[PDB]
């Protein structure tokens, strides 16, 4: 029955880990979009005139 | 007219080409060279004007 208990614990922890990974992916995508906007602004307004 | 959007330098024109899962742009750009020094000035006075 140790195996039953270990199965319960493993499935719970794995589910929590997967949720965290997905949220991190979403946040990283948003940060990438913001970084692209910042790069465009820096390249266009600093090195020239808008 | 926006700088560095297409190529590096002043922009003239472009050509597209296809790819298996995308597009490929060929940009034609214009770049100066062979500079000098000279001496400048902001304005020239003559007859007081």
């Amino acid at each position: 029955e140790a195996e039953v208990q270990i199965d319960r614990l493993i499935t719970g922890r794995l589910q929590s880990l997967q949720t965290y990974v997905t949220q991190q992916l979403i946040r990283a995508a948003e940060i990438r979009a913001s970084a692209n906007l910042a790069a465009t602004k820096m390249s266009e307004c600093v090195l020239g005139q808008s | 007219k926006r700088v560095d959007f297409c190529g590096k330098g002043y922009h003239l024109m472009s050509f597209p080409q296809s790819a298996p899962h995308g597009v490929v742009f060929l940009h034609v750009t214009y770049v100066p060279a062979q500079e000098k020094n000279f001496t400048t000035a902001p304005a020239i006075c003559h007859d007081g004007k």
